[PDB]
């Protein structure tokens, strides 16, 4: 039973060439072949190319033949993708998997084409926009008495580049009731989204509201009071 | 050059019910199929391989049929751990020419609830900053389908809007949209009436929330 | 009459040739050979992935005729051994039906000895040198999938008294003739591998070849079906598709044994002798012995 | 008959290169005519040498005519003449394994001695010269020694022997303690 890590997020301009790596544990790195699995923001699973790491032979599929290569460094047990003459779609998490064969001089090999290992995931952005913090912006009380008695305020946390963003509420003490609606692109390259918490309008200007956002690309963390209306 | 289609594209069962999944190929694929099961951010789980054989530590919960073009995935006693979207791949061919089916996304059928909408105009900072965002909200409604309408003096609106959903709630099996509408500081300060109108079942009548200035 | 022949050919590069591009046409793999270096970047090392296909593998007969302007001599002495002028001898438009079975150690599925068992090397003094033995009389070797081979256990030990009856010393008057087995290498080398309905076998053979001379007890040999082989046509590596059948199996006669004899102890009380093979050449050898290939007008 | 030396514990690639043949049988032997390695066809054979476990080949290089010897882990014990028997051309070599192990360690006392240690196999005298970081150099044929260390000999300590013309360099690390008043 191996233990599949990769490597951290990537930022690329298109054009570039990227190279994640999988490091695989717990189990004789030979007796496993190792395939990439690709997954864009809202689509689903797809098949790059595997590796028979006994005989170091690949094969890759018939849309990525020619500017993807996997490699295998059977010394530190790392699987590697490298994909070469990024496009902007080529913006998606890349998983590692694996199953186990057999081999390693016993000359067994199945060669099992499912996958029962992978990784946490490598996001992999290209995009020709810059790295940047967000605007946090709070969305005041639409008015103290709205739909049913409970209020509703939040923050917008728009024109920020890299996707890894974390918001909270009152630094984690506020937890019950909150949204925060995934990420979308804006036609500028830079991402937005909103982080919404519904509270009884009576709870306003007595407790007040935070909501933190934090974002590891810009090495940017905001904190935003919302302020009632 | 195996294509892959699972039919039901979205599935939605009572929770303890059973549910069942179809994967149809375009050429034979012979029990090379696999099925996989994929949580919102996680990485996916190897349910079931060779069609019908299940993986370590897969409950009999779920089960694998089916042989050459047409597969199935059973679901027997639907949990809340069960919940995600799933996919199958063949891997027949060779040279390896394994693909995958677009998924089926497995979510919970309960009652229906409209949803509870709010507005909220652009922030003076943000005003000041030089851009105007509004914002509509449909809090915890039912049924993800929904319809969103703006208008920017009683005109429709288009281009301009992008909304988001979340993932379905774990608590109250629920979801939330947000519909942001853009527009320049500066086309911001011409109009007057920002309304945004919405639709659903169980609300009996399209729900506007609008405001001014 | 009155002719020559050797440790040389007829048919041996031929064959060898005809059998390398006959298993080529049939068993396909996804091969993988190494052309080497010069350096600056530039370094081969072909990969081959073509459609690996369950086919099954049959040996037919092949007869060798004579080539061209050319003419097959057979010599006749019943107990003709390798090299030296054979006395009774014909010509001959084709030689015999030879059965192309590829496979180690143990020469199967062909000719036997008419009169006795003989030995054949081309030099009994290097250690070095392979040693082929043609027997008196088949044994059988019965194998499955199922990872055994089982052979009579009283047929082969007495076969064995036979062989130790002639061994280096040159059909000796007496020495000890111990029987042990390969001291290592490659896994076709050091296992009895061949193509068993179409699967690679691998069986372990120490219980053959572990002993000392000078009701229905088996013998049971492990075995084993390899995917990633290494080639016996050149130096390269294979893998083929696993099994699609439950129920491999195969009935093979042992007509010979291919060995090897323990040096350092040059003319001494023992002799040790190991199952080898490899070259496929000495397979071929085995049955085309007796043939040569003269100009004719 | 080509001379070469090697280190106890390392690699070694002993050559043979065929009468410009090709991918051709082959076979390794020592003075004994004990097999020690060698192919058949496309396949490698080891025979009963105390080397079988070590002794290996490269594949590779069949098809270009050079088939040889490498001897991992090198033991003093595997120093022999090695025979390279291809068709009919008998290469020979003389494999010499040297050792050379420092008695005192490596953390030692400012004022404390060093002793290096020849392990030599059957047959040889040779030549050693071990230099200290400092420049300060013994010669011997055996055991090398240093009265008195100073702490400047902390470091690495180059020992080059020599036999039969041939050298072998042995980079040893001693670690002499500082203290102060
Ligand atoms: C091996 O099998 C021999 C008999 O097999 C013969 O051929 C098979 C295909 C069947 O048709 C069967 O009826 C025939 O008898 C035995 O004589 C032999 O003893 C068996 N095993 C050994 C170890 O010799
Ligand atoms: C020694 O050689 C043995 C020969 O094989 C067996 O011989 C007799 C005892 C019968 O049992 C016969 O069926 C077998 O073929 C090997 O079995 C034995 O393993 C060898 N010794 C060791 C220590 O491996
Ligand atoms: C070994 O080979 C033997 C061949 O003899 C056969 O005898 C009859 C059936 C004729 O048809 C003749 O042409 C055959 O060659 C077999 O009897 C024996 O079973 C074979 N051994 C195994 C294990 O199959
Ligand atoms: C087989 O051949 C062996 C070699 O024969 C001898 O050497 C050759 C070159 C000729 O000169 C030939 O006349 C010599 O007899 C013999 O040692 C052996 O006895 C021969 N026959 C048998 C049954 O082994
Ligand atoms: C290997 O590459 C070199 C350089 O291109 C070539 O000359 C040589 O013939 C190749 N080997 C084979 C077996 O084709
Ligand atoms: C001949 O030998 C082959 C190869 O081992 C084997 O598969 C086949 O069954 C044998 N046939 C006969 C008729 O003995
Ligand atoms: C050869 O086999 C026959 C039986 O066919 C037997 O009488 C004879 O003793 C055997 N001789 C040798 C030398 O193997
Ligand atoms: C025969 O073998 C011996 C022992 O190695 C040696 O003379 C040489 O290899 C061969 N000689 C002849 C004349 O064939
Ligand atoms: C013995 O013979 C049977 C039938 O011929 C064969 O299937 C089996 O593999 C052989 N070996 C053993 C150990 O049974
Ligand atoms: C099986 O093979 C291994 C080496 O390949 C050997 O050590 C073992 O003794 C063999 N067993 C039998 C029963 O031949
Ligand atoms: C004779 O007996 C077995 C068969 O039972 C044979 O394989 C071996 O070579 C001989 N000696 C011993 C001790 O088995």
């Amino acid at each position: 039973q191996v233990q599949l890590l990769e490597s951290g997020a990537e930022v690329k301009k298109p054009g570039s060439s990227v190279k994640v790596s999988c490091k695989a544990s717990g189990d004789t790195f030979i007796r496993y072949s190792f395939t990439w699995v690709r997954q864009a923001p809202g689509q689903g699973l797809e098949w790059m190319g595997r590796i028979i790491t006994i005989l170091d032979v690949a094969h890759y599929a018939p849309h990525l033949q020619g500017r993807v290569t996997i490699t295998a460094d059977k010394s530190t047990s790392t699987v590697y993708l490298e994909l070469r003459n990024l496009r902007s779609d080529d913006t998606a998490v890349y998983f590692c998997a694996g199953v186990y064969e057999g081999e390693a001089d016993e000359g067994e090999y199945d060669n099992n084409g499912f996958l029962k290992h992978w990784g946490q995931g490598t996001l992999v952005t290209v995009t020709s926009a810059s790295t940047k913090g967000p605007s946090v912006f709070p969305l005041a009380p639409s008015s103290k008495s709205t739909s049913g008695g409970t209020a509703a305020l939040g923050c917008l946390v728009k024109d920020y580049f890299p996707q890894p963003v974390t918001v909270s509420w009152n630094s984690g003490a506020l937890t019950s009731g909150v949204h925060t609606f995934p990420a979308v692109l804006q036609s500028s390259g830079l991402y937005s989204l909103s982080s919404v918490v519904t509270v009884p309008s009576s709870s306003l200007g007595t407790q007040t509201y935070i909501c933190n956002v934090n974002h590891k690309p810009s090495n940017t963390k905001v904190d935003k009071k919302v302020e009632p209306k | 050059e195996l294509e892959l289609t699972q039919s039901p594209a979205t599935l939605s069962v009572s929770p303890g019910e059973r549910a069942t999944l179809s994967c149809r190929a375009s050429e034979s694929v012979s029990s090379d199929l696999a099925w996989y099961q994929q949580k919102p951010g996680q990485a996916p789980r190897l349910l079931i391989y060779g069609a019908s054989t299940r993986a370590t530590g897969v409950p009999a919960r779920f089960s694998g049929s089916g042989s050459g073009a047409e597969f199935t995935l059973t679901i027997s006693s639907l949990q809340s751990e069960d919940f995600a979207v799933y996919y199958c791949q063949q891997y027949n061919n060779w040279p390896p020419r394994y693909t995958f089916g677009q998924g089926t996304r497995l979510e919970i059928k309960r009652t229906v609830a409209a949803p509870s909408v709010f507005i909220f105009p652009p922030s003076d900072e943000q005003l000041k900053s030089g851009t105007a965002s509004v914002v509509c909200l449909l809090n915890n409604f039912y049924p993800r389908e929904a319809k969103v309408q703006w208008k920017v003096d009683n005109a429709l609106q288009s281009g301009n809007s992008q909304e988001s959903v979340t993932e379905q709630d774990s608590k109250d099996s629920t979801y939330s949209l947000s519909s942001t509408l853009t527009l320049s500081k500066a086309d911001y300060e011409k109009h007057k009436v920002y309304a945004c109108e919405v639709t659903h079942q169980g609300l009996s009548s399209p729900v506007t929330k609008s405001f001014n200035r | 009459t009155e002719n020559f022949n050797m440790w040389k050919n007829d048919m041996v590069e031929q064959m060898h040739e005809d059998i390398i591009s006959l298993w080529d046409q049939s068993l396909k793999p996804c091969v993988k050979l190494t052309p080497l270096c010069v350096g600056a970047g530039s370094c081969n090392t072909s990969v081959i992935t073509q459609a690996c296909p369950k086919v099954s593998f049959e040996p037919i007969p092949i007869h060798y005729c004579a080539p061209a302007g050319f003419a097959i001599l057979k010599c006749n002495n019943k107990t003709f051994n390798g090299t030296g002028p054979c006395t009774n001898v014909s010509t001959v438009q084709c030689t015999h039906g030879i059965r192309p079975v590829v496979s180690t150690q143990l020469l199967l599925n062909g000719s036997l000895a008419e009169e006795e068992v003989v030995i054949r090397s081309v030099n009994f003094t290097d250690n070095a040198k392979t040693i082929i033995v043609q027997l008196n009389t088949s044994v059988e070797i019965n194998c499955t999938g199922a990872g055994h081979c089982n052979i009579s256990r009283a047929k082969w030990n007495n076969t064995l008294k036979q062989i130790a009856s002639k061994l280096r010393e040159q059909f000796g008057n007496n020495k000890t003739i111990i029987f042990k087995q390969s001291s290592g290498g490659d896994p076709e080398i050091v296992t009895h591998s061949f193509n068993c309905g179409g699967e690679f076998f691998y069986c372990n053979s120490t219980q053959l070849f572990n002993s000392t001379w000078f009701g229905s007890d088996t013998i049971t040999l492990p075995c084993r079906i390899k995917q990633i082989i290494n080639m016996w046509q050149k130096v390269g590596k294979a893998m083929y598709a696993p099994p699609i059948s439950g129920q491999i199996r195969c009935s093979s006669n042992i007509t010979g044994l291919l060995l090897t004899r323990d040096g350092g102890n040059s003319n001494n009380e023992s002799e040790i002798f190991r199952p080898g093979g490899g070259d496929m050449r000495d397979n071929w050898r085995s049955e085309l012995y007796k043939y040569k290939v003269v100009k004719i007008e | 008959k080509k001379v070469v030396l090697g280190k106890k514990g390392d690699t070694v690639e002993l050559t043979c290169t065929a009468s410009q043949k090709k991918s051709i049988q082959f076979h390794w032997k020592n003075s004994n005519q004990i097999k020690i390695l060698g192919n058949q066809g496309s396949f490698l054979t080891k025979g009963p040498s105390k080397l079988n476990d070590r002794a290996d080949s490269r594949r590779s290089l069949w098809d270009q005519g050079n088939f040889p010897l490498i001897i991992k882990n090198l033991k003093i014990e595997d120093s022999d003449t090695y025979i390279c028997e291809v068709e009919d051309q008998k290469e020979e070599v003389q494999l010499l394994v040297f050792g050379l192990t420092a008695n005192s360690d490596t953390h030692l006392l400012q004022g404390q001695s060093l002793t290096l240690t020849l392990e030599s196999p059957p047959g040889s005298s040779p030549s050693v010269q071990c230099r200290s970081p400092r420049g300060k150099n013994i010669q011997g044929g055996k055991t090398l020694s240093v009265s008195q260390l100073e702490l400047q000999d902390s470091g690495t300590w180059t020992c080059t022997v020599l036999q039969n013309q041939k050298k072998v360099e042995f980079k040893i690390d001693i670690v002499v303690l500082a203290f102060q008043k």
